[PDB]
């Protein structure tokens, strides 16, 4: 159809969750919260990627939420625009 | 967070 995920593999929330196997211990956000926001781990530092838009984010900050960082950086993401 |  008319939209297409940048990474079809990470379409599943479960698969996004498992990508956080080696999420570093200084990274305060939970794999649960990140995966639920469409994000999976790139395997580099604290850098994550959206399956849908392909946007990438790093250097998470105390008080950051995955959804709001996702939305504010990539507002036109179909995953962002499809949630509730 | 910031863009890469
Ligand atoms: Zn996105």
């Amino acid at each position: 159809g008319t939209i297409y995920p940048r990474n079809p593999a990470m379409y599943s929330e479960e698969a996004r969750l498992k990508s956080f196997q080696n999420w570093p211990d200084y990274a305060h956000l939970t794999p649960r919260e990140l995966a639920s926001a469409g994000l999976y781990y790139t395997g580099i530092g604290d850098q994550v990627q959206c399956f849908a838009c392909g946007g990438k984010l790093k250097n998470w900050e105390p008080g950051d939420r995955a959804w709001s960082e996702h939305r504010r950086h990539f507002p036109n993401c179909f995953f962002v625009l499809g949630r509730n | 967070a910031m863009r890469v």
